[PDB]
């Protein structure tokens, strides 16, 4: 932890927001991968209502 | 011989007390405590 307290010294906003920008964009195509399995949609949300 | 009143034993009771300067910490019996910490190296949950 004082490793990784270190790099937050060390560190600028354009790095955290690539960081970020990429686990936004990692994350969404896992989401995209579910919604095809699952054909998530306004008509499958609502049938489940 | 010098006969004296003393105190009657059964009327006296003698008690140990335990006189301490301060109050041991919690790794009383370690060195360092701060070698589990410094060791870790993966990370702590």
């Amino acid at each position: 932890g004082r490793r990784l307290a270190a790099m937050f010294y060390y560190t600028n906003a354009d790095k955290m927001l690539s960081l970020t920008f990429g686990l936004a964009g990692q994350l969404r195509a896992a989401a995209d991968t579910t919604v095809a399995k699952f054909q998530i949609c306004p008509h499958t949300i609502a049938r489940a209502q | 011989i010098k006969t004296a009143p003393v105190v009657p034993p059964t009327e006296q009771r003698d008690m140990v007390q335990e006189e301490r300067v301060g109050t041991p910490v919690k790794n009383a019996g370690n060195a360092n405590p701060a070698a589990d910490s410094d060791n870790a190296t993966e990370g702590v949950v």
